[PDB]
This record gives C-alpha cells, structure tokens and sequence, in this order.
C-alpha cells in the first residue's frame, strides 16, 4: 500500500527563521509517463480547512507566498519555509496521488516569540445561571507566552470542579490564551465570600491574582 | 469564485446511517473528480474515496478503511456531491470535507468548510449561554452544557473579531462547555452594546446575549 510519513511531528520556529519539514513515501511517486512526482502539500491553519500550497512536488500554487518551496523526488520530499511569519502557524500535510490518495500524519508548526505575561480577568456567576442552581466562576488568562501556565482557585483563602481550555496559538501575535472555569452549586457558592483566580507564569515570580467578593456584587 | 459547501453532519447513533452533501459552484463540475476526506478531532486527514469525472464514466474508488460501507455519488445537473455512510461507529466521528480533485491533467485538490459528524448514544442538549461581565476591558460568554459539537460564537454579528478569543470546547460528564472572550476599549462599553451571538445547529439554538454592566 502507500504509506506516507512526516517529520517532525511538531516544532517551533521564531519569525524570520527558516523551517524545514520532511515527507516520505513507502513507494516512489514519480510517474514514468508524465515525469512528475504526484506529491502535494496542504496547509491547515487552526479552525480552517486545508489549503493547497504545492503540487507536483515543486509547483507553487497561485496566491501562495514565494517563501514556501517544495522540493524532492521519488520517496522523499521537503517543504521549506524561508523567513517564516506569524501567520504560518499551521499543520502541514503531504499527500500522494500516485495510487488513489493518502495523507501523511502532518507536521505541526508553532511560532516561537518573546515571553509575554498574561492579562487575567475574573467573572462572577450570572444571575441567569444562579437561578437554575449553578454557579460558574470564569477566569481568562489572555495573550501570554510560552504556553505553560498554572492556575489555582482559592475560596475564602483556601485552595480548591475545574474546566481548563487553551486556545491555539494566535496567528497575529503568536501568544496563547486559556480559560479556567470553576463550577459550584449555588448552595455551596453561597457559603463563601472570596473567589480568587491565581495565575503563575514564568514571566514573573509573583502570581497574578484576580478576585471578587460575593458581598460586593 | 469556486464554492464548496458541505451539509448533513450532526449526531447519529452507532449502527446508523447518514448521508452528507457537498454543493458546488464556480467551475465545470463534470470535468472534475471529487474526493471526500475526514478528520477526527485533533487528528490527521484521511482520504476516503473519490468519484471520477465524465470522461471516466463517473466511477468510484474507496479507501479500504471504508470500502463496502461508504458510497459516493454525484448529481451532475445541480453539481452536488454526496457521501452515503452506513453502519457508523465512534471511529467515524470526524469533520468531513469534500474537495475538488483531478481534471485529467493536474494532480492536486484545488475544499469545503467541512461538516462535523458525531456518532454517540447521548442525547442532543442545547447550551446554556451566560454573560461574563466584570483602559481596555474584557467581556465574555460562557456556553455551557451542550451536546453534540459544534457551536458557533460571534460578537456583534461579526463586527467584533479582533480581540476575540474563543476557547475550544472541552467534554466533561458527557457535555461540552466552551467560552469566548472579547476585549474592547473601556470608552466603548457599556456606552455601546456588546452582544455574543451563539448558535448550536444540532438543537437549532440561536441566542443573542447582551453583556450588561
Ligand atoms: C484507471 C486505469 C488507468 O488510469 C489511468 C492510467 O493511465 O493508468 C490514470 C487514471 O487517473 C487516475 C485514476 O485512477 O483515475 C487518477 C489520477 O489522479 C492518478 O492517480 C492516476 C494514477 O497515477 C495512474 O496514472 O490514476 C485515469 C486514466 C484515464 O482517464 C483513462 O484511462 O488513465
Ligand atoms: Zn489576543
Ligand atoms: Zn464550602
């Protein structure tokens, strides 16, 4: 059968630098008659459909920036991006069309940038939730880098139903954002006063602390 | 302008069947092979099959992964591509894309937006949508307790997109929850309105939630 493999699985590169990724076929994709390699590259940005970049191994599709170059032949192919830009964040797939079609497993490209501290914001439960018996407290930690971050919830000063979610990297500023949601019953919510989101990130030895008090709502 | 638009995705039980459609325009449909490709959440693209062009008698081919179980067809009067899926299983849960394929010369797929299929026994549950209200100021919406995916979130009907972060849904106790934040100048809110628009196609839910101070 035709097995397609890609390397690396993932990597991060700073804007302005060169990116090299590889694609191997278990069988030559060079058609004898047309003398072309039936190997294409697709770019899939976060939340989007794949987009054609390169086909016939080295032919760059119209509209695709010149910084993308496909090369290689037979069983081994390379996609090179020179002067990488923030918007190039994506998973890149190669695909053979020599015998039906088969995709490789993709290479995830992340963008490296300068460390950036998160902007933290905390939100009390809405009255429209409380009326149904639930109480979710939300903290947004926005536009930081790198991705690793710690969130602690404290209630009346004591550390404690938590839902965390990170965005994909931003295509413009190459930061991450995360949401942390603490969900309590209304009955338990009403037993305590201070609700505190504490974010610790390598950008400071001081946690960023955001809080609200129930009595102040 | 070429357009490919999938439809038909949604929730279906194991063992059941579902048929997807792909409406096309902007090119001579019968000249082209058409492929279907799927992608499970967080995983790689998988080519499923194609149907050839008129010159090749509109014949079909399939990946071994779905041959015998999936069928491709096309309506050449209206330029619509179809994928019939039978005996569905959890592993078929994925975003399904149609793609324009070979024209007899070029080797390339020159794609739709995709339609999400979820194979599960769980019931459809509409979201609860809650406002998140407190230089620059950050507001949000909490879209809680829905099934299946997806939901869409916009802010002021699309007019706010910069400064928007929509957090991927996470499944806890058989329901999804997601949130979205929007950051705007404090001079503009609450002076001006800010509203999150949330849709959950599986339950035909449409919600506009104004962020009130
Ligand atoms: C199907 C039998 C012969 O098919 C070819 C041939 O000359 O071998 C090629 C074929 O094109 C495909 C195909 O299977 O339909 C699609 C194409 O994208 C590419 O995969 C080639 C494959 O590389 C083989 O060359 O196969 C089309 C036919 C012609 O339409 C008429 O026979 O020829
Ligand atoms: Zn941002
Ligand atoms: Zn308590």
């Amino acid at each position: 059968d035709i097995v397609m493999s890609q390397s690396p699985s993932s990597l991060a590169v700073s804007a302005g630098e060169k990116v090299t990724m590889s694609c191997k076929s278990s069988q030559s994709l060079l058609n004898s008659r047309t003398r072309k390699n039936y190997l294409a590259w697709y770019q899939q940005k976060p939340g989007q459909s794949p987009k054609l970049l390169i086909y016939w191994a080295s032919t760059r599709e119209s509209g695709v920036p010149d910084r993308f170059t496909g090369s290689g032949s037979g069983t081994d192919f390379t996609l090179t991006i020179t002067s990488v830009q923030a918007e190039d964040l994506a998973v890149y797939y190669c695909k053979q069309s020599y015998n039906l079609r088969t995709f490789g497993g993709g290479t995830k490209l992340e963008i490296k940038r300068a460390d950036a501290a998160p902007t933290v914001s905390i939100f009390p439960p809405s009255s429209e939730q409380l009326t149904s018996g639930g109480a979710s407290v939300v903290c947004f930690l926005n536009n930081f880098y790198p991705k690793d971050i710690n969130v602690k919830w404290k209630i009346d000063g004591s550390e404690r139903g938590v839902l965390n979610s990170w965005t994909d990297q931003d295509s413009k500023d190459s930061t991450y954002s995360m949401s942390s949601t603490l969900t309590l019953t209304k009955d338990e919510y009403e037993r305590h006063n201070s609700y505190t989101c504490e974010a610790t990130h390598k950008t400071s030895t001081s946690p960023i602390v955001k809080s609200f008090n129930r009595n102040e709502c | 302008e070429v357009k490919l638009v999938e439809s038909g995705g949604g929730l279906v039980q194991s063992g059941g069947s579902l048929r997807l459609s792909c409406a096309t325009s902007g090119f001579t449909f019968t000249d082209y092979y058409m492929s279907w490709v799927r992608q499970p959440p967080g995983k790689a693209l998988e080519w499923l099959g194609f149907i050839r062009n008129k010159a090749n008698g509109y014949t079909t081919e399939y990946s071994p992964s779905v041959k015998g179980r999936f069928t491709i067809s096309r309506d050449n009067s209206q330029s619509i591509l179809y994928l019939q899926m039978n005996t569905l299983r959890a592993e078929d849960s994925a975003t399904y894309y149609c793609a324009r394929d070979h024209d007899g010369y070029y080797e390339r797929f020159s794609w739709g937006q995709g339609t999400l299929v979820t194979v599960s026994a769980a019931k459809t549950t509409p979201p609860s949508v809650y406002p998140l209200a407190p230089s620059m100021v950050t507001l949000g919406c909490l879209v809680k307790g829905y099934f299946p995916e997806p939901v869409t979130v916009t802010w002021n009907s699309g007019s706010l997109s910069s400064g928007v972060h929509t957090f991927p849904a996470v499944l806890q106790s058989d329901l999804y929850t997601l949130s979205s934040s929007v950051t705007v100048p404090s001079s503009t809110w609450p002076s001006e309105t800010v509203t999150c628009n949330v849709a959950h196609p599986a339950s035909s839910t449409k919600v506009d939630k104004k962020i009130v101070p």
